[PDB]
């Protein structure tokens, strides 16, 4: 079927204007298309801000202003406000079904941009008696709050058996995300290092563990 | 005012069925329909189906049609949705949300209803202690942490030397591993701190009546 497309992430400040935007695979957005636009605020608070195009939802603020620019949907956000940091969805309708775009995180910048402060853990003892190994790798004090993890075992790419929680806001408003590698015991004692590295706005930190040294 | 209250979190085993129920309030609400909506991480969002409750007339989303059935009581001013056959998949949060013709979409949405669908058995957690294996040479401070495996279902509640020690603490979301919750937490103290003076991560479990209070010690001397 059709596939809705916006921005994935933007950053703005408070008092600035944001434009954030939507596109149709089929061809230019038209007032046929009936697009709308919603928030997510955490916990799963979801708030319908416009609909069809540009028709402002009850008791939302007139700084959001949806419209159409030339072949998309698009909604503008004049004078940003810090509370307006959260996902933005727009959905198009195509005759009888409503299809949603993959979601904008705006980040509306109430304090300077930080880097993740990284810590991995090894697996405890009391674990590997169980013959089970989890590496845990907690991310905090991150800002833009978007992370991608990439584990390494003896320099090699690992996919299998990695978790990782989506980021959440800290009571500093900064965030927070932990990942997960889990191994058998014997896995474990395979192999002599292991890494977690974190990328935020395009530069990584990395940390190391071998369990031969404290190198 | 407008308010759509769903009914609460639902856990159900693969194969079964369950229908919740979103009370709308505020409105008239002949005058409106109701549209479903499919969230999960990630994945982002699916629209289902929505009903008109004044005719009953149903429309889904083909990839939902087979599977769930959307209804209505006008007379309660509620609207129902039941899925059936259920598996791993339609574990999500499930919303709610007003159709009205004239805003051309969905002003309004519920607080969704979250779904668990699993074969698992109430297990308490087991807690594991994660000290450092190295010290930290540029390291003033130290991060203590606590790993909170295989339970379910959620939720835990974790504290440090029970409720005393609040700053500095990370305790983060739950993940799923092996079809069991996982999470951790962590709390950083200056150096000085530890292991002159004890820390305890107090982790409990109401599910299955458990509480296990573990000490951080430090690994044996190197």
């Amino acid at each position: 079927q059709a596939v809705v497309t916006q921005e994935s992430a933007l950053t703005t400040s408070p008092g600035e204007t944001v434009t954030l935007t939507c596109r149709s695979s089929t061809g230019a957005v038209t007032t046929s298309n009936y697009a709308n636009w919603v928030q997510e605020k955490p916990d799963h608070l979801f708030t319908g801000l416009i609909g069809g195009t540009n028709n402002r939802a009850p008791g939302v603020p007139a700084r959001f202003s949806g419209s159409l620019i030339g072949d998309k949907a698009a909604l503008t956000i004049t004078g940003a406000q810090t509370e307006d940091e959260a996902i933005y969805f727009c959905a198009l309708w195509y005759s009888n079904h409503w299809v949603f775009g993959g979601g904008t995180k705006l980040t509306v910048l109430g304090q300077p941009k930080s880097s993740p402060s990284v810590t991995l853990f090894p697996p405890s003892s009391e674990e590997l008696e169980t013959n089970k190994a989890t590496l845990v790798c907690t991310i905090t004090d991150f800002y833009p709050g978007v992370v991608t993890v990439d584990w390494k075992v003896d320099g090699t790419p690992v996919t299998q058996g990695m978790e990782t929680t989506q980021p959440s806001k800290q009571s500093n408003n900064k965030y927070m995300a932990s990942s997960y590698l889990t191994l058998t015991a014997r896995a474990w004692e395979r192999h002599s290092s292991y890494s977690c590295q974190v990328t935020h706005e395009g530069h990584t930190v990395e940390k190391s563990l071998s369990r031969a040294d404290c190198s | 005012q407008v308010q759509l209250q769903q009914s609460a979190a639902e856990l159900a085993r693969p194969g079964a069925s369950v229908k919740m129920s979103c009370k709308a309030s505020g409105y008239t609400f002949t005058r409106y329909t109701m549209h479903w909506i499919k969230q999960r991480p990630g994945q982002g969002l699916e629209w289902i189906g929505y009903i008109n409750p004044s005719s009953g007339y149903t429309e889904y989303n083909q990839k939902f049609r087979d599977k769930t059935t959307l209804t209505a009581d006008k007379s309660s001013s509620t609207a129902y949705m039941q899925l059936s056959s259920l598996t791993s998949e339609d574990s999500a949060v499930y919303y709610c949300a007003r159709g009205d013709y004239r805003y051309g979409g969905t002003a309004y949405w519920g607080q969704g209803t979250l779904v668990t669908v699993s074969a698992a058995k109430t297990t308490a957690p087991s807690v594991y202690p994660l000290a450092p294996v190295c010290g930290d040479t540029t390291g003033s401070s130290v991060t203590l942490g606590c790993l909170v495996k295989g339970y379910f279902p959620e939720p835990v509640t974790l504290t440090w030397n029970s409720g005393s020690l609040s700053s500095g603490v990370h305790t983060f979301p739950a993940v799923l591993q092996s079809d069991l919750y996982t999470l951790s937490s962590s709390v950083t103290v200056t150096s000085s701190t530890w292991p002159s003076q004890s820390i305890t991560c107090n982790v409990a479990h109401p599910a299955s009546s458990t509480k296990v209070d573990k000490k951080i010690d430090p690994a044996g001397p190197s």
